[PDB]
């Protein structure tokens, strides 16, 4: 994945400002709570009922920890996105049965919190580095369904 | 949007269809399965082999649905009101996949009526396959505005308050950098940061949202003119307004500390699409 | 562009049989009449003002000649359709100001149009080849844009 050295650098800088657990979290939380069909892979959660429910959700804290962090690990390896997704984007379509456009909903939450959290310094062109960002990711994700 | 032109299309078009309906519903799910391969993650229950008994009987249940769709035309939200229930409540089909279902539904009625297949009537079935989705989906997140959603909305935009024009244009800002397609529709501005242009036009698109969030539950009238505008002679692509949407939407969480809770985010972003719909009422 | 032997060769068989200047007046008109804001650009075509009159149009059948016709020679490099169509890219960005969701509806109507032409012949697997092809086009057309 190519970006500019603006792009790459408002990237790095603004992600070691963040907290992994509770951003991502946070991220989950809302994918759930504004499309509410992607809880159909979440059936053994527990209690989504409402947006209390949700965001309160200690499983929903839990897995919104362990999808941020592998996605943290690949702004290590913007250059080869692909690569290192590849068993992830495997086993979202063999074994989770995913369709990858919740792979685009999750981005587009993932931007608004980060805009939400930082206000005024996640400026236009910060966002859009991490849109460039957020759409490899899907695409890496994506890379392997068949 | 379904002219009285369009209805007879449709009613000609799929009565030509007639017994063949299971068949050609059996054929247009194994054309997306083959060309759309991520629909195959809401079947991994299926034999999804060629002439396999689940595929035909789900082909079959498909096209009967729409033969009944056909015949309610006029009343389509209420005939097929069990289904979209199903659709919402439990199968949680995300809307983007019934595009794919559409197309592979025109192609295949393309391949099997030569005669009946004029530019008229392929428009008149685009028409109507996008209707039937748009139905299908109708209740996926609560349906309209819900009236906790319209306080959350009114709340919301009167936090905005007279800042309304500055986050207008720091929104197509966003817009502008974000997703630089959108640009081919202002090749007349001056883009770049701080322009005048983009500020004058950021207070126009803020005071119809503004206009919008008032009438909230008389949207179409309110923005009918803008909605005539859009469709006959500017000509956004559709797809542009969920840009903007999102554009807006992080506008206001850059912005809203306090005020952007999960549900509000919800009901705001409920609110767009409605807006959004609206404004591309007119196109077909 | 990567395509299997067998949809390459797929692909090249059907197309062998296209007459280029009608199914190209086709698939054009077809596409302002089914989407009636792609006319937005064609607006000293003359008279559009209904679907027999843009079917019958001389100057939209012309351009869809044009445009299908640099569409066939993009079918001799499918290896390259980045390559083979940057130039185009940049003038469809640049000067024309296209849309690039346009590219992709054109490709929606030319995939009917085929239907349509090749009746059963048309089949599922020729259809899922032709389906990566108007992909690949639209993103090679695409992929200039700034
Ligand atoms: C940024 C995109 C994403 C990344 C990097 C990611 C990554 C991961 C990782 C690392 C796991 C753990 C696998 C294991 O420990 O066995 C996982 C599992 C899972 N993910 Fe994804 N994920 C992403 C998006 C999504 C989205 C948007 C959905 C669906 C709405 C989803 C649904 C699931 C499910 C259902 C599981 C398994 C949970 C369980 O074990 O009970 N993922 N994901
Ligand atoms: C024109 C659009 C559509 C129509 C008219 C339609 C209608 C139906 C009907 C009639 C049923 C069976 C209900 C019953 O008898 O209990 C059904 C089930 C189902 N639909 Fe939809 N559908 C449409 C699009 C889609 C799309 C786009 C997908 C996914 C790509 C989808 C996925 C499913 C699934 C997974 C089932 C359950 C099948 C089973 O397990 O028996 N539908 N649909
Ligand atoms: C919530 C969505 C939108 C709203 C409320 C909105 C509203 C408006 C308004 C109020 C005007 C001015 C009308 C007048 O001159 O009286 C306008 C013009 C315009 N809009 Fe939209 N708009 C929206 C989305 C879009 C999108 C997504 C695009 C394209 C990416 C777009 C492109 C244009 C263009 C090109 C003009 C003309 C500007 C000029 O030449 O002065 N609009 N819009
Ligand atoms: C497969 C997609 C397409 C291909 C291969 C293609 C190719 C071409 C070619 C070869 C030219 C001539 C450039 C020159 O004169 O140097 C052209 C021009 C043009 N195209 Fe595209 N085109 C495509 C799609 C579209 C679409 C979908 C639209 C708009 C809805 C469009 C609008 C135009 C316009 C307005 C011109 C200029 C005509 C003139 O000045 O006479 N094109 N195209």
């Amino acid at each position: 994945m190519h970006l500019t050295p603006e792009e790459k650098s408002a990237v790095t800088a603004l992600w070691g400002k963040v907290n992994v657990d509770e951003v991502g979290g946070e991220a989950l939380g809302r994918l759930l709570v504004v499309y509410p069909w992607t809880q159909r892979f979440f059936e053994s959660f527990g209690d989504l009922s409402t947006p209390d429910a949700v965001m309160g959700n200690p499983k929903v804290k839990a897995h919104g920890k362990k999808v941020l962090g592998a996605f943290s690990d690949g702004l290590a390896h913007l250059d080869n996105l692909k690569g290192t997704f590849a068993t992830l984007s495997e086993l979202h379509c063999d074994k989770l049965h995913v369709d990858p456009e919740n792979f685009r909903l999750l981005g587009k939450v993932l931007v608004c919190v980060l805009a939400h959290h930082f206000g005024k310094e996640f400026t236009p062109p910060v966002q859009a580095a991490y849109q460039k960002v957020v759409a490899g990711v899907a695409n890496a994700l994506a890379h392997k369904y068949h | 949007m379904l002219s009285p032109a369009d209805k007879t299309n449709v009613k000609a078009a799929w009565g030509k269809v007639g017994a063949h309906a299971g068949e050609y519903g059996a054929e247009a799910l194994e054309r997306m399965f083959l060309s759309f391969p991520t629909t195959k993650t809401y079947f991994p229950h299926f034999d999804l082999s060629h002439g396999s008994a689940q595929v035909k009987g789900h082909g079959k249940k498909v096209a009967d649905a729409l033969t009944n769709a056909v015949a309610h035309v006029d009343d389509m939200p209420n005939a097929l009101s069990a289904l979209s229930d199903l659709h919402a409540h439990k199968l949680r089909v995300d809307p983007v996949n019934f595009k794919l279902l559409s197309h592979c539904l025109l192609v295949t009625l393309a391949a099997h009526l030569p005669a009946e297949f004029t530019p008229a009537v392929h428009a008149s079935l685009d028409k109507f396959l996008a209707s039937v989705s748009t139905v299908l989906t109708s209740k996926y997140r609560g349906g309209v505005l819900s009236p906790a959603d319209k306080t959350n909305v009114k709340a919301a935009w009167g936090k905005v308050g007279a800042h309304a024009g500055e986050y207008g244009a720091e929104a197509l800002e966003r817009m502008f950098l974000s997703f630089p397609t959108t640009k081919t529709y202002f090749p007349h501005f001056d883009l770049s940061h701080g322009s005048a242009q983009v500020k004058g036009h950021g207070k126009k698109v803020a005071d119809a949202l503004t206009n919008a969030v008032a009438h909230v539950d008389d949207m179409p009238n309110a923005l009918s003119a803008l909605s005539d505008l859009h469709a006959h002679k500017l000509r956004v692509d559709p797809v542009n307004f969920k840009l903007l949407s999102h554009c807006l939407l992080v506008t206001l969480a850059a912005h809203l500390p306090a005020e952007f809770t999960p549900a509000v985010h919800a009901s705001l972003d409920k609110f767009l699409a409605s807006v959004s719909t609206v404004l591309t009422s007119k196109y077909r």
